[PDB]
C-alpha cells in the first residue's frame, strides 16, 4: 500500500520479500521513507521478541526433558503424590506394611489404608489391569 | 549436541539447495554462478545480494527459515547440555563387562569368588573366566584395600568384583 | 501423626515438577496490541504526510 | 520433520519455477 | 479493465458474506460439562438443543479493559461496519467516477477494516482462555480475500493514476 | 560466563583473520585497505552487517571464521542461560529436613545442656540422624560458648550453621 | 521494646531482602560504562582526525 | 524479564548514539541524514548500507556488540523465567496487611480473636 | 544404622546443582583447531591459485 | 620507503627477541603444593630456590596426541624457527633486492609463523588445566607486532608491485 502510494518496493513480490526479511533476521533492499521504516520497526522488533520467546521456550522444554528420573526407591514413592501405588488386599505383603516400624513404610501404609478410592486388588491379574 | 549423523544431512541438504538455486538462477535464457549460488546458500545458512527471479527466492526463504529453526534448536539443546550436566555410568549390567574390552575388570587372587568363575557353566561367566585367566598383565590384587587403590587409580579403566555388602560399605565411606 | 501424616496434602512440590506446557497467548496478545497500534500510527502518519505533500504539490506546482 | 517440510518446499518451488519458465519461454518463442 | 473491478467487487461481497456468517454462529467450539458451539453471542450445546447467551463479562485495570473489549464484540462488529462502508464506497466509486481520489481513501478504510478484523480475531483468540468452529476459519478466509481485494484495489488505483499521469502529458 | 582469558585468544584470532584478509585481498579492490579488511572481519565476527567479497579465498576465509563465531556466541548465549538457570535454583535452608537432605553445610550445637540432650534422647529418625552426624563429626562441631558459635558462623561464609533457642537467635539477629 | 526497639538492626526486611524480581542492573551498568567509554574515545578520535584532515586540506 | 526501567536507558542510549553517529556523519567537510542515521542505529539494534568515515564505525561496532550482549542476556533471562517458574506469595508478614489496602482481610464476626484486635495497644 | 547412618557419605541426591564452572577451553580448543586448519587450507589454496 | 623498511626490521628484531624471552622463562605461574613460576622448560618454586623440569606429560587418543604436542613445546619452537627464517629472508631481501618476489614469500612465511604461534599459544593455554607469567603477555605482544609487521611488509610489497606496474607501462 504505502510504497506504491508516495521505487524499490513497487512490486508485490518486493514488498512481500521485504516483509519476509523483516520477519526473519538476515537480509535485502533498504527503504528510504519514514513510513516504510517505521512499519519495519514496528513489525521487526515484534518478531525479534517472538522468536526469542520461541528459543527460550524450546530451551525450557529441553530442560524439562532432562529432569527427574523415574522411580528407583521407596523414598521416591514417598516424595511424590501423583503416581499412586498399592499392594494385594490379602496376604503377608499387607501385613508387612501394617506391622512395619519404619516411618517411610508407615507413611506408605497410611496412604494405602486411607486411599480414595481403594488401591488394593483381589488377584494378580486385577493389579495387572490396574 | 543435537546430532551425531544429522550434520552430514545438513551438508547434503546444503549442496542440494545450492544445486537447485543454481539451476533456477542460471537457466533463464547477476545472481548466477555456481560458486556464487553456493556462497549465497552459505550466507543463507548463517546470519551475514538477493535473487530477483521470484522463484529461487522461495527456495532461499524456506532454507533460511530451515536454518533459523536449526540454530534455535542448537542454542536450546546446548543450553540443555550446559544446564543439567547429569553424567551417567558407561557400565550398567554384568553383560557390559563381556560386551567391551577397553575397561578391564578383576577379582581377588585367592578365595571362593574366583572359584565361582572357575567352576561356572554359563557361557557369559565362561568368557569372563577366559578373559581374566589370560589377562595381561595380572588383574589379581593382594588385598581388598589393594583392589580399592587399584580402582581409585584407574580413572575409569579398571573395576573390581567382590561381595555386595563390602562393596556398599566401601561405597559409603 | 494427626496433622502431617493423617492429612491429605503432600508437602513436597519439588519432585514431579511442571511438565511441558506451551506458551500462552497472554504473553503474545500485548505484543499483538502494540503491533496493531504501530500499524495504525504508521497509517495515519503516512496519510497526513501524503496530504501535506499533495497540498504542497497543488499549491507550489 | 523439518527436513520433510524443507523437501516439500524445495520440490514445490522447483516445480513452480519450472512451469513459469516453461510458460515464459513458450510465450517468448511464440510472440517474438 | 472491468474484469478486475468485477472480481474485486465479488471478492468484497464474498468477504462481507463470510464476515456476516462469522458474526452469526459456529465461531468456536468448547466442550462443556459434552461439546458446545458458540458464535460470540450465545452458546448452544451439541438439555440438548437449548441455547442461551453465555457471553457474561463477569464470572489490574488491563484485565477489565480486555474483558470489556471481549464483551459484546466491540472490534469485529465495527470491523464489519467499516467493511460495509468500504463496500458502499466501492459501489459509489464504480459508477460515475467523478473524483479520482476517493478510491484511495476507500482502500485505506478497507485495509484498516481488515487490520481491525485481524486484531479482533487476536482478541477473541486471547480471551478463549477443545477445538475450533468453522466460522473462525471462514473469517480467516474472508480476511485473506479482503487482503487480496485490497491489493487488487490499490493496484487498479495506481494503474488509473499512472494512466491519468500519462494522459496529462 | 565464559572466562577472562578466552576473550584475548578470540581477539587475537580476530586480528589474525584480518591480517589474512588484508594479505590475500591485496595479493590476488573493495577490501584494498587495512580498515576495509578489519571492518569486514568485524562484520564476520558479529551476526549482522555490508560489503560482500567476490573471491574464492575471501569467501572461504569468511566461511571458516564465521561459523566459528556463530557457534561461539551461541555457546555464550547457552552458557549465560545456564548461569541464570543456576541463579533461580534451590532456596536456602528452611527446615530440619533440608539440613538432613544435604551434607555440604555442617552444623553444631552447644557441647553441654538440654539442647544436646534433646537430640541425644530423640526418637524421631531425622533428629536421630542429626545426632548421629553431630556425635560422629570430624572434627567436633560443639563449641564451648555461644559466642564461639557466633564466631564459627560469622567466619564461615555460608558453610556452617548453629542450632540454639529462638529468643537468643532473634536477639543476636537484632 | 527490648528485642525490636532496643536492637541495633533495622526492620527484618522480609526474607533476606525482597524478591529477585529479575536480573540486577550491575551487568547492564558495566556494559553501559564500557559503551560510554568507547563512545567518548571514538568521539575524541573523530574530532582529532577531522582536525588533522582540516589542517591538511586547508593548508594544502 | 531482566528490567523494569532499563529499557528507557536503552532508548536514551539509542538516541544518544544516533546523535553521535549523525554528528560524525554530518561533519566530514551518502551515509548522512538524521533519519538515515537513526534508522541505521535501529538496524544496528536488532539484526537487519555501512558508514565509511572510519571513526563512526567504532561507535557502530561498540553499539552493535552492546545490543548483541543485550539480546543475548534477554534470551538467557527469558529462558530462565520459562525454566523454573517458581512463583512467590505477595503477602509475607502481618505488617504487609497494613502496608496495602487492595487485598482485604477479616476475622470471624464474634470471638476473643476479634477482642484481641478490639482491646489492642499496638498501633499496627 | 551401620551402613547408611554410620557411613560418611550423604548419598541422597549428593549430586549438587550449582557446579558453576563458567566455561573451560575444552569446548573451544577443538574449534580453534579447525579454525587454524581452515586458515592454513585457505592460505595454501590461494597461493597455489 | 626506507623508514618503513627500518621499522619493519626493528619490529621483526623485537618480535624475535620477545619470542626468545617467551621461550626462555616466566611463561606461566601456578601455586604448587606456595607459588611457582614456569617458563615451559622447567618450574621453579618461590626449599625455596630449587628448580626442576616439571614439564612431565605423563603423571581417547586425542588426549594422548594433545599431551604429545604440549610436551617440550613442539609448536612454538617451530614457530620461532619459522620467524627466524622469515627474518633472515627479510634481511636477505633488504640489501641486494634482485628478486621481486622473495619479500612476498617472506611475508607469507611470517604470517604463517604468526598463525602457528597463536595456535601454539592456544595449545599452551589449553594444556595448563592461579595467575599467568609475563612471558605469555610478551609473546602475545610479539604476535601483535608480528601481525603489524606482516601488514607493513605486504604493504611495502604491493607498493613496490604498483611502482613496477607503473614503470612497466
Ligand atoms: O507362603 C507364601 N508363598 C507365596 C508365594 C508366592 C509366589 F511364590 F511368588 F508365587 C506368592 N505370590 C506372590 C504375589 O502374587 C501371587 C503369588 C504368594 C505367597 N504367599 C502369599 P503372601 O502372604 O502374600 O506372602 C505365601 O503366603
Ligand atoms: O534451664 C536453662 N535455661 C537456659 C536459659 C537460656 C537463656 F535462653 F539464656 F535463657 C540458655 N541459653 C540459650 C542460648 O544462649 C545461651 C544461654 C540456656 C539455658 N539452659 C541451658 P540448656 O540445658 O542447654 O537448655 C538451661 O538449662
Amino acid at each position: 500500500l504505502v510504497s506504491r502510494f508516495s521505487s524499490n518496493e513497487f512490486g508485490i513480490f518486493n514488498s512481500l520479500w521485504f516483509s519476509l526479511g523483516a520477519f526473519m533476521q538476515q537480509g535485502d533492499i533498504s527503504p528510504r521513507s519514514l513510513s516504510g521504516r517505521i512499519v519495519g520497526g514496528v513489525w521487526w522488533f515484534f518478531t525479534l521478541i517472538i522468536i526469542s520467546s520461541y528459543t527460550a521456550n524450546l530451551a525450557a522444554f529441553l530442560t524439562v526433558e532432562r529432569m527427574v528420573s523415574p522411580i528407583e526407591s521407596a523414598e521416591d514413592l514417598a516424595k511424590q503424590t501423583e503416581i499412586a501405588y498399592g499392594t494385594l488386599e490379602a496376604g503377608s505383603t499387607k501385613e508387612f506394611f501394617r506391622r512395619s516400624k519404619i516411618a517411610v513404610f508407615e507413611k506408605m501404609w497410611t496412604y494405602m489404608k486411607s486411599a480414595e478410592p481403594s488401591v488394593f486388588v483381589r488377584t494378580t491379574e486385577e493389579g495387572m489391569i490396574r | 549436541p543435537l546430532a551425531y549423523e544429522i550434520w552430514m544431512c545438513i551438508v547434503f541438504a546444503y549442496i542440494g539447495v545450492s544445486v537447485v538455486l543454481f539451476l533456477v538462477s542460471r537457466f533463464s535464457p547477476n545472481e548466477f554462478g555456481i560458486f556464487n549460488s553456493l556462497w549465497f546458500s552459505l550466507g543463507a545458512f548463517m546470519r551475514q545480494i538477493s535473487p530477483r527471479s521470484l522463484s529461487g527466492r522461495i527456495v532461499g526463504g524456506v532454507w533460511w527459515f530451515f536454518t533459523l529453526i536449526i540454530i534455535s534448536s542448537y542454542t536450546a539443546n546446548l543450553a540443555a547440555f550446559l544446564t543439567v550436566e547429569r553424567m551417567v555410568s558407561p557400565i550398567e549390567s554384568a553383560e557390559d563387562l563381556s560386551k567391551q574390552t577397553e575397561i578391564a575388570y578383576g577379582t581377588l587372587d585367592s578365595g571362593s569368588t574366583k572359584e565361582f568363575f572357575r567352576r561356572s557353566k554359563i557361557a557369559v561367566f565362561d568368557k569372563m573366566w577366559t578373559y581374566m585367566r589370560s589377562a595381561e598383565p595380572s588383574v589379581f590384587v593382594r588385598t581388598t584395600a589393594e583392589g580399592v587403590a587399584r580402582v581409585r587409580k584407574s580413572k575409569g579403566k579398571y573395576a573390581y568384583l567382590l561381595e555386595s555388602t563390602m562393596n556398599e560399605y566401601i561405597e559409603q565411606r | 501423626k494427626w496433622w502431617y501424616d493423617k492429612g491429605e496434602c503432600g508437602a513436597k512440590d519439588s519432585g514431579s515438577k511442571e511438565k511441558t506446557s506451551a506458551l500462552s497467548l497472554s504473553n503474545v496478545a500485548g505484543v499483538f496490541y502494540i503491533l496493531v497500534g504501530g500499524l495504525g500510527l504508521a497509517m495515519l502518519v503516512a496519510l497526513i504526510e501524503f496530504c501535506y505533500k499533495s497540498r504542497a504539490e497543488a499549491k507550489r506546482m | 520433520g523439518v527436513f520433510y517440510i524443507l523437501i516439500g518446499g524445495l520440490g514445490l518451488a522447483m516445480l513452480v519455477a519450472l512451469i513459469e519458465f516453461c510458460y515464459k519461454s513458450r510465450s517468448e518463442s511464440k510472440r517474438m | 479493465r472491468g474484469v478486475q473491478m468485477l472480481l474485486t467487487t465479488v471478492g468484497a461481497f464474498a468477504a462481507f458474506s463470510l464476515m456476516t456468517i462469522a458474526v452469526g454462529t459456529d465461531y468456536w467450539l468448547y466442550s462443556r460439562g459434552v461439546m458446545t458451539h458458540s458464535g460470540l453471542w450465545r452458546t448452544c450445546c451439541l438439555f440438548k438443543g437449548l441455547c442461551k447467551q453465555i457471553d457474561h463479562f463477569p464470572e489490574d485495570t488491563a484485565e477489565y479493559f480486555l474483558r470489556a473489549v471481549r464483551a459484546s464484540s466491540i472490534f469485529p462488529i465495527l470491523s464489519v461496519i467499516l467493511l460495509f462502508m468500504g463496500g458502499l464506497c466501492i459501489a459509489a466509486s464504480e459508477f460515475y467516477k467523478t473524483r479520482h481520489n476517493i478510491i484511495l481513501s476507500a482502500g485505506i478504510f478497507f485495509v484498516s477494516a481488515g487490520l481491525s478484523n485481524i486484531i479482533g480475531i487476536i482478541v477473541y483468540i486471547s480471551a478463549n482462555a477443545y477445538s475450533y468452529g468453522w466460522s473462525f476459519y471462514f473469517g480467516a478466509l474472508s480476511f485473506i480475500i479482503a487482503e487480496m481485494v485490497g491489493v487488487l484495489a490499490v493496484h487498479m488505483f495506481i494503474d488509473r493514476h499512472k494512466q491519468l499521469r500519462a494522459t496529462a502529458r | 560466563p565464559l572466562a577472562y582469558e578466552i576473550w584475548m585468544c578470540i581477539v587475537f584470532a580476530y586480528i589474525g583473520v584480518s591480517v589474512v584478509l588484508f594479505l590475500v585481498s591485496r595479493f590476488s579492490p573493495n577490501e584494498f585497505g587495512i580498515f576495509n579488511s578489519l571492518w569486514f572481519s568485524l562484520g564476520a565476527f558479529m551476526q549482522q552487517g555490508d560489503i560482500s567479497p567476490r573471491s574464492l579465498s575471501g569467501r572461504i576465509v569468511g566461511g571458516v571464521w564465521w561459523f566459528f563465531t556463530l557457534i561461539i556466541i551461541s555457546s555464550y548465549t547457552a552458557n549465560l542461560a545456564a548461569f541464570l538457570t543456576v541463579e533461580r535454583m534451590v532456596s536456602p535452608i528452611e527446615s530440619a529436613e533440608d539440613l538432613a537432605k544435604q551434607t555440604e553445610i555442617a552444623y553444631g550445637t552447644l557441647d553441654s545442656g538440654s539442647t544436646k540432650e534433646f537430640f541425644r534422647r530423640s526418637k524421631i529418625a531425622v533428629y536421630e540422624k542429626m545426632w548421629s552426624y553431630m556425635k560422629s563429626a570430624e572434627p567436633s562441631v560443639f563449641t564451648k560458648t555461644t559466642a564461639d558459635g557466633v564466631a564459627r558462623v560469622r567466619k564461615s561464609k555460608g558453610k556452617f550453621a548453629f542450632l540454639l533457642e529462638s529468643t537468643m537467635n532473634e536477639y543476636i539477629e537484632q | 521494646k527490648w528485642w525490636y526497639d532496643k536492637g541495633e538492626c533495622g526492620a527484618k526486611d522480609s526474607g533476606s531482602k525482597d524478591k529477585t524480581s529479575a536480573l540486577s542492573l550491575s551487568n547492564v551498568a558495566g556494559v553501559f560504562y564500557i559503551l560510554v567509554g568507547g563512545l567518548g574515545l571514538a568521539m575524541m578520535v573523530a574530532l582529532i582526525e577531522f582536525c588533522y584532515k582540516s589542517r591538511a586540506e586547508s593548508k594544502r
